[PDB]
């Protein structure tokens, strides 16, 4: 029964870069192989610490170029199913994941140690995805069974992530109970408190990493007791192209068609243009910012899903 | 300097809650000689 | 074609889509250079210094790849 | 949902590092530990407080240095501080045994795993 | 030139003052409805 | 068309008609697209205007008044409370303000378009006017008029839906309230469709700075060039009317030299940040 599909398209593009600045020694006539043989023929593995314990890093203390790290992946699988003798449909799946990291660096006078100083992370994602199940539930400026859905799992998500970082091993403080009650009205945290009182104290309405997968799950129509809290995701879901030349095989051969086609496409992506590292997510006892939230370790700026019947029906036929 | 965003009116600082509002945005300041033109400048729906 | 152009009140508006603008000449009915700007090197771009003592006045712009388009536009 | 639970896990561990090295340290009602080691001349919720401390492992490795003043609003940090720095006043020094509940919580971040117990030497300098 | 009398572009105004900005003359300084108690009638428009 | 002895809009004078009106005004302001007037060497402001005392409908040469306009950061608050009035973002199912801003309902909601929607039914609850009263709560603010059909006197009239002459036709040609009709085969057609708001440079900010230059001009009988700005005057004397008459005309050109303030209000001391001009009459005591 599985022997419908056809061909497997499967496309997987990586590309890497590795830039290392206060690399003192030179080159032979013919070429080098000092930091490593893999290096010089593309090997992208950690040489930063083999390079300083060998003693081939420059020694300024104050080395202000930046090693650099790229790397973009790309999978553009294709397939194609034959369900039935007339229908054709044809599956799409691509993820795209760019990364970009950067680094200053110094190095130990004693003992040589490579020491890492400022590193960021930041980049863009995209990955095909289906919103089909709210995609035709009425939405306009007076009603929206989605945003009603993205309201809604705000609190289910911040239990959920309360849950995840309070261990179940003490009640959830909140910003309505006793031990943080509302403060004066003259307080500063006075609305923050006042806005949302049965959330917890780190994850707030206005938490990224909160709203992020509450409106996720609310316009690609999961449940929030148990959709992914990741900010990426890592299987794409197909999106699908389907052509039917099939119901002129039933009467129109007589019936006044000489042709007939049916043709419908469904293409969705969830993108983020710019996500980086946060620099307020480390090892400091600052844990919450003036929002009293938690810092995220990737922080982003727009989030995008995109969804595309191109067209939602075609029907094609000439009598 | 005192007009740290973090350390808005904690102790010390030159800065109220009402630097916050766009409407209360004069107030917001504690010095006397703040002026709308030098001192600071507002933008109710600025773009990125 | 690449070219959006516009004439909201006594300005006109230049803006060349994936494109740069190199030159922009404007003229009037009779034939006249009432406007001309030999030296831009940018995308977008407002000339908001018109005389135009008729409505119709012609511009005509070249990019940097050297494409001569014509836009007849009402001055208002 | 993966949750795990360190109350009990943080209090034995903590409990056997106060055996191990001879100190006494009290309980508060919500599990943090807490030595002044002296006092001086209290912070509240809202309050910028100017600190020194070092925070370390149970086994001595240190994951934070500071042996600068730093400030810090005491209303963004975690629990345990927001519990032991009221406990004294300008030039004391306090040593908190915060467990993981009250400091990074269960997932922790990087370079900090979760579910670990961290013991914090503050020197407060300054309540303004 | 650049032209000024177009009809749709001018709208109602706030209260001037005549002299400084310490003139007091049609209650500009006012921070009641006593600053637009001197707004006499105004009609700008151009003849259809 | 300037009226001094007829009450203005949003104005809640309990004693109007028993002042003299040649201290009131009569303005209104625009944002200028080139802010730059030392860049573009904005030398002089240049009008030709028709002298109001030669003509048919001439005003009684007692009436002389004065015109003053004004260069510079000129404050968008019309109405003065500290908060831009945008209609579009009234109604009864809107956030308002908690406390009434002195001057009616104003939107606590942050503006976003500056546009209507096409529902007559919001188009009515939010065309209401500056004042943000759908006249008939413009009472409870203005109550030395709360007795009249508009209290506010704001109510827009279209010019062909009035009655009398062609400036009479005109006189409600300006009221902000019912101007943004959603049908232009309205009786009351709207002449306008953008809402009525405290922003006149459209930067989506109102400015509260009253840093200017101020020039003025007189408005006399027996003007003359070579003073008061005047640089030409041209008089006509066979004009041929509608009716067959004829009448006399003679128009006035002035230049007042922008780099020649007549006062400075504010801290204003260059041309390089022009933003607003402003333009009010005064001193007039019957109909301009």
């Amino acid at each position: 029964v599985l022997t419908s599909i056809k061909n497997v398209q499967i496309n997987y593009t990586k590309n890497s870069g590795t830039v290392l600045p206060g690399y003192t020694p030179s080159v032979g006539f013919l070429g080098t192989s000092k930091p490593s043989l893999g290096f010089v023929f593309g090997s992208q593995d950690d040489v930063r610490y083999e390079a300083a314990k060998r003693g081939w890093l420059t020694t300024y203390q104050d080395f202000n170029q930046s090693f650099t790290q790229v790397s973009n992946k790309l999978l553009k699988v294709t397939a194609n199913i034959d369900l039935l003798p007339d229908l054709k449909v044809d599956l799409s799946m691509d993820r795209s994941y760019s990364e970009n990291t950067s680094e200053q660096y110094s190095v130990d006078p004693s003992t040589n140690e490579y020491k890492p100083l400022s590193p960021y992370t930041y980049g863009m994602f995209s990955i095909s995805t289906v919103m089909i199940k709210t995609a035709f539930s009425p939405s306009d400026e007076t009603q929206s069974a989605a945003f009603d859905d993205f309201r809604s799992n705000r609190l289910i998500i911040a239990n959920r992530l309360a849950e995840g970082h309070y261990g179940s091993g003490v009640a959830i403080p909140r910003y309505g109970d006793a031990n943080n009650p509302i403060p004066a009205e003259t307080d500063p945290n006075y609305a923050v408190y006042t806005a949302n009182q049965g959330y917890p104290i780190g994850y707030t309405k206005s938490n990224q990493a909160v709203l992020l997968p509450a409106f996720l799950a609310a316009y690609t129509g999961s449940d929030a007791s148990s959709s992914s809290t990741n900010i990426f995701r890592s299987f794409p879901i197909p999106n699908w192209s389907i052509k039917y030349n099939g119901l002129m095989r039933y009467k129109y051969f007589k019936d006044k068609f000489k042709r007939f086609s049916l043709q419908h496409n469904y293409r969705a992506s969830y993108t983020i243009n710019q996500f980086r590292s946060n620099f307020d997510y480390n090892s400091s006892p600052k844990v919450q910012d003036v929002n009293t939230n938690f810092y995220n370790e990737i922080i982003m700026s727009n989030v995008n899903l995109v969804e595309q019947f191109s067209p939602l029906i075609r029907m094609d036929f000439e009598l | 300097n005192k007009y740290d965003p973090a350390t808005i009116g904690q102790a010390g600082s030159f800065l109220n809650s009402n630097i916050r509002e766009i409407v209360t945005a004069k107030s917001g300041f504690n010095n006397t000689n703040v002026s709308e033109a030098t001192d600071y400048s507002v933008l109710e729906n600025a773009r990125k | 074609d690449g070219l959006l152009i516009s004439v909201k009140d006594k300005t006109i508006k230049v803006t060349s889509a994936k494109e740069n603008i190199k030159e922009v000449n404007i003229f009037d009915i009779t034939g006249k250079l009432i406007y001309n700007k030999k030296k831009v090197g940018n995308t977008e771009l407002s000339i908001s210094n018109l005389q135009s003592a008729d409505q119709v006045l012609l511009v005509k712009v070249n990019l940097e790849n050297n494409a001569q388009i014509t836009r007849k536009v009402i001055f208002k | 949902d993966e949750v795990k639970d360190y109350t009990a896990e943080n209090e034995k561990e903590i409990v056997d590092y106060l055996a191990q090295n001879n100190l006494t340290a009290q309980r508060t009602n919500s599990g943090l530990y807490y030595i002044i080691t002296k006092e001086g001349s209290h912070p509240t919720l809202n309050s910028n407080i100017t600190v020194i401390y070092k925070g370390y492992f149970t086994n001595g490795k240190v994951f934070d240095e500071s042996t600068e003043g730093v400030s810090y609003s005491l209303r963004t940090l975690i629990p345990g501080w927001k519990e032991g720095i009221p406990l004294l006043k300008s030039g004391g020094e306090i040593q908190l045994f915060v467990p993981a509940h009250l400091g990074y919580g269960s997932n922790g971040n990087k370079t900090v795993p979760g579910g670990a117990v961290l013991i914090f030497e503050i020197t407060l300098v300054s309540v303004n | 030139t650049i032209d000024m009398r177009s009809a749709y572009a001018w709208s109602l105004a706030s209260t001037p003052f005549i002299t400084s900005i310490n003139d007091n003359t049609f209650n500009a300084n006012s921070n009641t409805l006593e600053y637009g108690f001197k707004r006499a009638k105004l009609s700008w428009y151009t003849i259809d | 068309t300037y009226y001094p002895g007829e009450r203005g809009p949003y104005n809640n004078n309990p004693s109007f008609g028993a002042s003299n009106p040649s201290a009131n005004f009569g303005g209104i302001m625009r944002a200028l697209n080139s802010t730059n007037f030392e860049q573009g060497n904005v030398e002089y402001i240049q009008f030709w205007v028709l002298d109001p005392y030669v003509g048919n409908g001439e005003s009684p040469a007692t009436n002389a008044g004065k015109i003053y306009f004004n260069l510079g950061e000129i404050s968008e608050d019309v109405l003065k409370d500290g908060r831009k009035q945008y209609e579009n973002g009234l109604g009864p199912d809107q956030v308002m303000v908690n406390p009434q801003p002195l001057w009616g309902d104003v939107p606590a909601s942050q503006s976003l378009i500056y546009a209507f929607d096409t529902n007559p039914d919001n188009r009515k609850n939010q065309d209401v006017g500056l004042d943000g009263l759908p006249s008939s709560r413009e009472g409870s603010i203005y109550t030395n008029y709360a007795g009249e059909a508009d209290p506010a006197g704001d109510d827009y009239t279209y010019y062909l839906n009035a009655d009398g002459g062609v400036l009479e036709r005109y006189k409600n040609y300006n009221g902000t309230e019912g101007n943004s009709a959603v049908s232009i085969n309205d009786p009351n057609r709207g002449s306008t469709t953008l809402p009525d708001v405290e922003d006149i440079n459209r930067d989506n900010t109102m400015s509260t700075i009253n840093a200017y230059y101020e020039y003025s001009i007189d408005v006399k009988p027996g003007m003359q060039v070579g003073e008061n700005y005047i640089t030409d005057i041209r008089e006509v004397t066979n004009v041929d009317l509608p009716n067959g008459g004829t009448t006399n005309a003679r128009w006035i050109q002035f230049k007042i030299p922008v780099s020649q303030p007549q006062n400075t209000i504010g801290n204003i001391t260059d041309f390089r940040s022009i933003r607003f001009m402003r333009m009010f009459m005064t001193g007039f005591n019957s109909q301009m």
